[PDB]
């Protein structure tokens, strides 16, 4: 078995690497936004 | 591997994205009665 790879766990393994991306840059885009 | 966890995984999304969306007016107003 592979640990911490698609066989273990999220077999789609391309969609994860740019949900982070996506909600990190939301999570910049409301702290920028909510400085004021 | 499946929905199995997509479906949690959007459920705390949606619920964090409102949340701060909806904080943030709170936390201005707070802010303000603070430093009326």
């Amino acid at each position: 078995p592979s640990a911490f790879l698609e066989p273990f766990s999220a077999s789609v393994w391309v969609m994860m690497f740019v949900m982070l991306l996506i909600v990190s840059a939301i999570a910049v885009f409301v702290f920028e936004y909510f400085s004021p | 591997t499946f929905e199995n966890m997509a479906g949690v995984f959007m459920l705390v999304a949606g619920g964090i994205v409102a949340g701060i969306f909806l904080i943030f007016i709170e936390i201005a107003y707070k802010r303000h009665k603070d430093a009326r």
